[PDB]
């Protein structure tokens, strides 16, 4: 519900799960990603779409996964001498089977050269994406939050929030109180339910 | 055994850590430009200089990779440059003296001053006033006081200044594999192994000769008229039969004939119609004149302009004392980043630049999608071209109209057409005859086919020849009038405006057609159209990808120049321009010399 408390969330595209019904409904559990990116790249991270972010950096399946959100944060995360900060690997040994995850700085190389590589090159995995303000809207950072729900053998236990009606008394109502059901007038009382 | 591929990685570093090296290369320009201070100055000295370290290394870790196994043309293209050693490899003590040269004259021709032929008081400066005294007055003397005023003087600084640079120029070309500077200057358009689509480095010189001999009928004639129509307004003086002398033509060295309208105007009782006033009138302010092309660009369906733009763009004078550099010019510091820099004065000779320098922006946006070693135009003259036909719908006679600008109370009639044309056809036309020579001579003095001791001799021959100019006053070996012009003494080819001129007319001539002409086609007009919109983005967007033979083949229709579709634009003029000669001479008679009688 607080979801709509973000800006025009440049994104949520619900693939997998009905985008309504989100809290209508509930799943084992939910874990939620995040990291910064430029908005050039906001669609690699889709189920099956390609590229570099999808490929040595974050591959999602093509599972569901929930939904996706994206919100520019230039104010805040851009600077004017290059937010040097944010960074990603040009370049792997492969790929990473859906949701993996590697960090290892571990120099690229791989050429069996005195220094295994391509060309007196032996190249370094992280380069640094370097923002600042003046850029295009396509280089500019983008903030993303992966939402993934699940559904294992126990229950939807995180589940939602659901909605009251107020008490009526004195008047045939169905009613739902905690989880028993059923038809009856709802009257005062004069019993002592021990305190649990 | 990936010699490739081994590669493809060299280049996805460089198409990263060099982009943020030229973003900040390009900005600090922006602020000098802009801002005009001196840490600023110093504040690009440094990243102006630093993109260069960048560079040099690199080229080092490319030919480390024989171009030889390199298949994928788009890699083995990136890579063509990026080795390219050009200089450097020539010798070092060497390298200094040329780097040296330049300086020299590149200077020279600069403050270079021209005291009173008649007092040390006089001294006028070029830029204000050496230019007026050529474009100005009618009177002769001055006129050649001043084709006095330089050759034999602000270039004879030079003469053998420029006999310099031809030494070490050709030398380090030799070694790049390039007979001469020439056949270094003559690649832009050499396209190698594509399979029909192929072009040489030669083929050029031979199309060029064979459009330019198609030309000469025309120019021709216009020779011919100015020659007498210069034999009014003057006395006994230009021979009615022989070449217009130099000093009385046009602008100083006279490439272009613009600065004469007046002296000759078909029926000097039309409207020569201006909006100028009009603009004046609905109170139309600056920010109006970008809107209004914005829009040109937005009809025809292709992007808006983005938002960087109109909040990051210098569009008027330089604020307060600011200090700053007006000259209309567009930038693409890179990462969405595009400006342009012009100080719109409101008039109508501003309205169209903006069609002009926004063309530039477009064509910047599509191109935005390739690696940045491939970013720009297929061959040198594709991006004027490509913003000058813009230039060319935006002041139409129905645009103007059909804009809510001009007075759609047009009375048009023949005598304006017949006038509009003499203007666009005095710098258009009487610019091509001059454009080749010059080309021809250092083309020819480069690869060697004149000795210093004649040089100057060709100059004189081939001005009575190919162009119709004979020298006021007879002109001493020591003289470099070739060499006494910016691009001259500043290394600059000058070919991109021969194949700029006769792309223009093959793309008007084209993008017309789809949007339904029928008349006239200096009369086409394709704003609001959208079938010629998608024609230009199918060849916008290849960048300098594919190469530029087949690029037309997208557009136009072939894939070699033509000097057709030019000569149907004034082919209106070509009529009543043989019916004005009627019985009057057509042709120079070399010989006569206003200084050899």
């Amino acid at each position: 519900s607080v979801l709509y408390n973000f800006a025009p969330f440049f994104a949520f595209k619900c693939y997998g799960v009905s985008p309504t019904k989100l809290n209508d409904l509930c799943f084992t559990n939910v874990y939620a990603d995040s990291f910064v990116i430029k908005g050039n790249e906001v669609s690699q991270i889709a189920p099956g779409q390609t590229g570099n972010i999808a490929d040595y950096n974050y591959k999602l399946p093509d599972d569901f996964t929930g939904c996706v959100i994206a919100w520019n944060s230039n104010k805040l995360d851009s600077k004017h001498s290059g937010n040097y900060d944010y960074w990603y690997r040009l370049f792997r040994k492969s790929k990473l089977k859906p949701f993996e995850r590697d960090i290892s700085t571990e120099i690229y190389q791989a050429g069996n050269k005195p220094c295994k590589g391509k060309g007196p090159n032996c190249y370094f995995p992280l380069q640094s994406y370097g923002f600042r303000p003046t850029y295009g809207v396509g280089h500019q950072p983008y903030r993303v939050v992966v939402l993934s729900f699940e559904l294992l053998h126990a229950p939807a236990t995180v589940c939602g929030p659901k909605k009251s009606t107020n008490l009526v008394k004195n008047k045939c109502v169905n009613f739902n109180f905690n989880g028993l059901t059923g038809t009856g007038v709802l009257t005062k009382s004069n019993k002592k339910f021990l305190p649990f | 055994s990936t010699i490739e591929e081994q590669a493809k990685t060299f280049l996805d570093k460089f198409n990263h850590e060099a982009e943020d090296l030229f973003y900040q290369s390009s900005l600090a320009s922006w602020n000098y430009n802009t801002n005009i201070t001196e840490e600023n100055v110093q504040n690009m000295n440094n990243a102006g200089d630093k993109w260069s370290a960048f560079l040099k290394e690199q080229s080092t870790l490319a030919q480390m990779y024989p171009l030889q196994e390199i298949q994928n043309l788009t890699v083995k293209l990136q890579l063509q440059a990026l080795q390219q050693n050009g200089s450097s490899v020539l010798s070092e003590d060497k390298s200094k003296r040329l780097n040296t040269i330049l300086n020299t004259m590149s200077t020279i021709y600069s403050t270079g001053k021209v005291c009173n032929p008649d007092n040390p008081q006089e001294c006028l400066l070029l830029e204000p006033g050496l230019n007026e005294i050529m474009a100005n007055s009618l009177d002769y003397n001055e006129r050649l006081w001043a084709w006095e005023s330089w050759r034999s003087e602000v270039g004879k600084q030079l003469r053998p200044l420029y006999e310099e640079y031809v030494v070490l120029k050709n030398e380090m070309a030799r070694a790049n594999h390039y007979e001469d500077y020439g056949d270094y200057w003559r690649g832009d358009y050499e396209v190698n192994g594509v399979d029909g689509y192929d072009y040489s480095r030669g083929q050029l010189i031979e199309d060029v000769e064979h459009t330019f001999e198609e030309i000469k009928p025309l120019y021709e004639h216009l020779h011919a008229y100015v020659r007498a129509k210069l034999m009014n307004a003057y006395p006994s003086y230009i021979s009615p039969i022989g070449c217009l002398p130099a000093h009385l033509l046009g602008d100083m060295w006279g490439r272009f004939w613009t600065n004469l309208y007046s002296l000759t105007v078909p029926f000097g009782q039309k409207p020569n119609i201006d909006v100028t006033d009009a603009m004046v009138d609905q109170a139309w302010d600056a920010q109006r004149i970008f809107k209004e092309a914005e829009k040109f660009f937005v009809s025809v369906g292709l992007p808006n302009m983005t938002q960087g733009f109109w909040e990051n763009s210098m569009l008027t004078d330089p604020g307060n004392v600011q200090k700053a550099v007006c000259h209309p010019t567009a930038w693409d510091l890179g990462k969405g980043d595009f400006r342009i820099l012009m100080c719109t004065k409101v008039t109508m000779d501003d309205f169209l630049t903006a069609h002009h320098e926004m063309g530039h922006i477009q064509y910047d946006m599509a191109y935005a999608a390739q690696p940045f070693l491939l970013r720009n135009g297929a061959n040198e003259g594709f991006h004027e071209a490509v913003g000058e036909i813009m230039s060319l719908s935006a002041a139409t006679p129905k645009h103007l109209k059909s804009i809510g600008l001009l007075s759609p109370d047009f009375q048009e009639d023949n005598e304006t057409e017949i006038n509009f044309l003499l203007k666009q056809a005095l710098t258009i036309v009487g610019t091509l005859p001059f454009t080749y020579m010059l080309e021809k001579w250092r083309w020819m003095v480069f690869k060697g086919e004149i000795p210093k001791d004649q040089w100057m001799k060709k100059w004189w021959e081939m001005k009575r020849e190919i162009v119709g100019v004979v020298e006021p006053v007879p002109h001493d070996e020591t003289y470099c009038d070739p060499a006494s012009l910016f691009h001259v003494s500043n290394d600059y080819s000058f070919i991109r405006y021969y194949t700029r001129t006769l792309y223009q007319f093959q793309f008007q001539e084209a993008l017309c057609q789809a949007a339904k002409h029928e008349g006239p086609l200096h009369k086409c007009d394709i704003s609001n159209s959208t079938e010629a919109g998608q024609k230009l983005f199918n060849m916008l967007r290849l960048g300098k990808s594919e190469p530029w033979t087949l690029a037309l083949e997208n557009v136009v229709g072939a894939k070699n120049m033509n000097v057709r579709p030019l000569l149907n634009y004034f082919e209106p003029l070509f009529t009543w321009l043989k019916d004005q000669n009627k019985n009057s001479f057509v042709g120079w008679s070399t010989d006569w010399s206003p200084y050899a009688d």
